[PDB]
């Protein structure tokens, strides 16, 4: 297959809505799935990783995912 | 998915079994109701009784 | 005819599969297929944290499916959970799992450095010219 | 990724396949787009090779006239076969076959291979 | 006889001699026979050997066309006849049987 | 029956509709037809009661032959009797006047049919 090269989107929205989707998994799986409706759609979480590598670099640093751990919280009151 | 053609047809009963009800609701009214004739029609040719 | 080609590339070698963690792969699907599951979610070794309701009760989506009716057995696959059966066949194969998970998370922990100068000319050492 | 972020919709999109010259020279004019449903509805991959499925049972073979690429004796032979079967059982259908109104019944029709 | 093993039916010796005597010269379940006469190559003289070529009949049988787990395992007759045809699982089953039983060594 | 989805009510209005194709079709008749006095109802179910002791008779022997052509020879030596007697009663039947005519024609083939069919049949099952 003659497959063209285009690297990793980084876009502002796309990016939202991957980050979105994420923290909606990451919710969803940290309590084995006992949420009233599951919301997380695990596909797009691969695109995270392959689109958004500043977020994902963010997420995997300890201190970048507690800050993001506490305003998930924060806003989940 | 195993697709041995007696599951297949139990699979596709139900897709053939709302085309055959559409196909048949359509030809009922517009078939029948535009072609057929119903109660035995015929032609009637009288003849006066002659003296 | 016999010779009308007049020569055969024989020294040309298949493409040599170089991927990173591809024989761990390969190795925990083969123990997945002797388990003979029917959730195909399995195949990933992840499966226990991207689809922890397999071992509780099976229901992977909230009713957002598009499978057909449950008329056959051959539906709801995924929304079926893990028997004994499947989960002592799937127990066996948890030495591999775990080998291919520690090859993944090793990759992921490789990162591109600026002391890596073959980058640009890396198709030669990954052995694309034949 | 055969499907595009939308920033009006912000959700991702697609289309059927289309030729380069549309897709470059008609890039504005898009017509039918659809939001992008996944490859599977469980997130999982599906990406394998593929191979042909077995063979299913034949009630009236094609070797019976296999030497033409063209198949109309087969053609007429097998529906002679299907319409002589359900000369049998035409009438039977809704009520012991698969056009039953309560699936306790439910018996696949006898012709359906041969159909 | 592109599913078997030999370029031409003259190299698969006696087995395939045996296999062609067994149905009519138009009937496609002689290379079916023949698969049998692969599959008990050096497995017909050890007794397990025998039950694991009879197995791989199976096998073979099921994937050439849809099977049911129970369907090959309740056929009540196994003999075969000159007009028998591989239109069925069964008969593929059948064939592949009388192969691995005509297979001298 | 009310209470359901779309999809089922769909089917059940389908596998309704697909029975009443003799509704449909009872007000659309022919004037230039034979018309004859049909066979009532109870003479239908003797003759079904009469078929199914013959099914009796046959089943043990049919049930224990493993051979596909003696079946469909059984079938084919029972079948021609009965398809003369079918001719007989079908010819005495478009030809009857009243409904006594049509139950007598009735009441003669269903007693051929117990009379002489079982030995008929009972011969051939001993041959087989």
């Amino acid at each position: 297959m003659e497959v063209k090269y285009r690297g990793p989107s980084d876009d502002k929205l796309e990016c939202e809505f991957l980050e979105n989707n994420l923290l909606s998994c990451l919710r969803e799986k940290s309590v084995q799935d006992n949420v009233a409706k599951m919301t997380c759609r695990p596909e797009f979480l691969v695109w995270f990783f392959l689109e958004c590598p500043t977020k994902a670099a963010v997420y995997h640093d300890p201190k970048g995912l507690r800050n993001i751990f506490i305003q998930d919280k924060i806003k989940q009151k | 998915t195993f697709g041995e053609l007696q599951t297949a047809d139990d699979y596709l009963h139900v897709l053939q079994l709302r085309s055959q009800n559409k196909w048949v609701k359509n030809y009922w009214n517009r078939s029948l109701q535009e072609t057929g004739k119903t109660n035995k029609a015929h032609v009637i040719s009288p003849q006066e009784q002659l003296r | 005819a016999l010779f009308f080609m007049a020569n055969t590339a024989i020294s040309v070698p298949s493409v040599l599969d170089t991927s990173p963690c591809m024989k761990q792969m390969l190795a925990y699907e083969d123990c997945v297929l002797d388990a003979n599951v029917p959730q195909q979610e399995v195949i990933h070794p992840q499966w226990p944290t991207i689809w922890p309701r397999l071992l509780t009760d099976g229901k992977l989506l909230e009713f957002d499916k598009v499978p057909f009716h449950p008329e056959n057995i051959y539906n709801y696959t995924y929304m079926r959970p893990l028997t004994k059966k499947n989960k002592q066949y799937l127990y066996e194969c948890e030495e591999e799992r775990f080998v291919f998970k520690a090859c993944l998370r090793k990759v992921i922990s490789l990162k591109k450095t600026d002391k890596h100068t073959s980058w640009d000319t890396a198709e030669v050492a990954n052995l694309q010219l034949t | 990724k055969c499907f595009f972020f939308d920033h009006g919709l912000k959700k991702y999109q697609m289309f059927e396949p289309e030729d380069m010259y549309t897709v470059v020279f008609e890039g504005w004019a898009l017509d039918d787009l659809i939001t992008f449903p996944g490859f599977t509805p469980t997130g999982r991959t599906n990406s394998y090779q593929i191979g042909l499925s077995p063979r299913q049972r034949t009630v009236v073979p094609t070797q019976t006239f296999y030497q033409m690429q063209d198949y109309y004796m087969l053609c007429g032979l097998r529906f002679e076969r299907w319409f002589r079967c359900d000369l049998v059982y035409h009438d039977q259908r809704h009520t012991k076959f698969d056009q039953v109104k309560n699936q306790k019944n439910y018996k696949t029709y006898p012709c359906y291979r041969e159909y | 006889m592109a599913q078997t093993a030999h370029q031409n039916r003259y190299q698969g010796g006696l087995c395939y001699a045996q296999c062609n005597e067994l149905f009519s010269f138009w009937n496609p379940s002689i290379q079916q026979c023949w698969k049998g006469c692969d599959f008990g190559v050096g497995r017909v003289n050890d007794p397990e050997g025998r039950i694991e070529a009879q197995q791989m009949c199976k096998r073979w049988a099921a994937e050439l066309y849809w099977t049911y787990k129970g369907e090959l395992d309740t056929i009540k007759d196994l003999r075969v006849h000159a007009d028998m045809y591989p239109t069925t699982p069964q008969n593929v089953y059948r064939a592949c049987l009388a192969g691995v039983r005509r297979q001298k060594f | 029956v009310e209470e359901m989805d779309t999809i089922q009510k769909m089917n059940y209005e389908a596998t309704v509709n697909m029975g009443r194709q003799d509704l449909i079709t009872r007000e659309y008749t022919f004037y230039s037809d034979y018309e004859f006095i049909p066979i009532q109802e109870d003479r239908k179910q003797q003759m079904e009661d009469a078929l199914n002791n013959l099914h009796k008779i046959i089943h043990p022997t049919v049930t224990q032959l493993k051979k596909k052509a003696n079946v469909q020879e059984i079938q084919d030596r029972v079948f021609r009797k009965l398809q003369g007697w079918e001719g007989e009663l079908n010819t005495c039947v478009f030809s009857a006047k009243n409904v006594r005519d049509s139950n007598f024609c009735a009441d003669r083939f269903t007693n051929r049919i117990n009379t002489e069919g079982v030995e008929f049949v009972k011969q051939i099952l001993r041959e087989y």
